């Protein structure tokens, strides 16, 4: 079937994490799949980005509380007709 | 001559009891991927979707 076939026929976005989990389940009998948990956790959060959104709201809640705000090399936004302006 | 024909029947029923207890243990025993999925292609490893494939996508 089309297990890991992407839109262009390539491999999908979370193929490497899925194939790593399938390496984990290939060499492993039941009653010892408890070690195969971190590969599955990596796959599910590759799919849905749950821990990533959690971490980003943890750091966004701090970002609004500072009056200084941003003391860093900043990210500049551009309009689409100005990719290579300067 | 009747106690021996008792013991033959009881041996023949304890044989069936052990036969059942074995064949009930044989069900809950886990099974290989080559026996419980397709025999040919015994790996679960995919390598699926190879036309525009990126090297480094294997793991």
């Amino acid at each position: 079937t089309a297990a890991g076939i992407s839109l262009t026929g390539g491999r999908n976005r979370c193929f490497s994490e899925w194939q790593s989990f399938m390496h984990c389940t290939a060499k492993t009998d039941a009653k010892s799949r408890a070690q195969c948990l971190p590969n599955f956790e990596d796959y599910m959060e590759c799919l849905h980005h749950t821990k990533e959104k959690a971490r980003l709201r943890e750091i966004e809640s701090v970002l609004k509380q500072k009056k200084e705000g941003l003391e860093a090399p900043p990210v500049k936004v551009i309009p689409v007709k100005a990719i290579g302006l300067v | 001559d009747i106690l021996n024909e008792e013991a033959k029947i009881v041996q023949a029923l304890n044989n069936q009891r052990e036969l059942t207890i074995k064949m009930h243990e044989l069900k809950r025993e886990e099974k290989d991927y080559a026996h419980s999925y397709s025999p040919l292609f015994s790996d679960p490893v995919p390598q699926g979707g190879s036309i525009g494939k990126a090297p480094g996508s294997s793991r």
